[PDB]
């Protein structure tokens, strides 16, 4: 998810 | 002039780090999720615990109110969205489409359409009624990262990990236009204006941008904070000062002075990156959420 979630 | 937002209220309820905060069109709620796969409900003036909605397999990335304030969606990695009834907590549809995770939605304006992004590169366009998928819009080469509908629907703005920025037809799912700068960092946010003139856009180097998307020209650049690594947030602020409000790496929340995009205050107390920000539509109030060292929502208070 966008909490973790790096490119 | 610039703002005195003060802290009023902490609210504590995730059992991980919080990612998405946003208030009801009609001031009464802030609506929360989480990697903890739950949505909580909040008071908007006092921050009281509401209640909890939940079924998702899997962490949520986002959530959005219906104009009506009666419905929310959610985008998660089990890889589907949810249409939930506020009131009764139930789960009316799940949208099943997309073959990776759901990163980002929204309603459009008249709330019978959401649109989602994912890291399976498309944007995909659903009837709220039917919870069936209208279109599937091979939009990006990389993950979408964020996904808006203009002032009257007709347009989608998407941005993308490609460095890419476009605006799509909704009716034909035509791309209308690709917006880019001088150089190609992941975008990470995009959003239109409230007067649906502009679109704000974070890009993976520290920066935002307001384009005018019909010019397609970079009209302001906001810069002091910190935003290499997140999905963070930005908002235009409209209740008091014209402000932009932005979530940072360095634990704070940013606000800039729109016209002359001087940093007007920044607000410490987090403890772990600030990831998402919301602003009141009637009170001069901001909503801030932090990551898993944090898992707090912080709500701010200013007289102008
Ligand atoms: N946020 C997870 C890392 C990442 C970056 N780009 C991607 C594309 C597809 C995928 O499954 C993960 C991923």
């Amino acid at each position: 998810a966008r909490t973790k979630e790096t490119a | 002039v610039k703002p005195n937002y003060a802290l009023k209220f902490t609210l504590a309820g995730h059992t991980k780090a919080v990612s998405s905060v946003k208030f009801s069109p009609n001031g009464e709620w802030l609506a929360s999720s989480s990697a903890d796969k739950l949505i909580k409900i909040w008071g908007a003036y006092d921050g009281k615990f509401e209640k909890t909605i939940s079924g998702h397999k899997l962490g949520i990335s986002d959530v959005a109110w219906s104009s009506d304030s009666n419905l929310l969606v959610s985008a998660s990695d089990d890889k589907t969205l949810k249409i939930w009834d506020v009131s009764s907590g139930k789960c009316l549809k799940t949208l099943k489409g997309h073959s990776n995770y759901v990163f980002c939605c929204n309603f459009n304006p008249q709330s019978n359409l959401i649109v989602s992004g994912s890291f399976d590169e498309s944007v995909r366009i659903w009837d709220v009624k039917t919870g069936k998928c209208l279109k599937t819009l091979p939009a990006h080469s990389d993950p979408v990262s964020a996904v808006h509908f203009n002032r009257d629907g007709s347009l989608i703005v998407s941005s993308s990990y490609d460095g890419l920025c476009r605006i799509w037809d909704t009716a034909s799912g035509q791309c209308l236009k690709t917006l880019i700068d001088d150089d190609n960092p992941p975008v990470s946010f995009v959003k239109f204006s409230p007067n649906g003139k502009y679109i704000l856009a974070a890009t993976l180097d520290n920066t935002l941008k307001l384009w005018d998307y019909s010019k397609g020209k970079c009209l302001k650049t906001y810069t002091g904070h910190k935003n290499e690594k997140y999905c963070i947030f930005a908002n235009f602020s409209v209740t008091g000062g014209k402000w932009i409000v932005s979530g940072s790496e360095d634990n704070l929340v940013y606000i800039w002075n729109l016209q002359t995009k001087e940093i007007v205050q920044k607000l410490q107390g987090h403890t772990d990156v600030v990831i998402s920000t919301a602003c009141h539509p009637t009170e001069n109030i901001i909503a801030s959420a932090a990551l898993e060292n944090d898992k707090t929502i912080k709500l701010w208070k200013s007289d102008c």
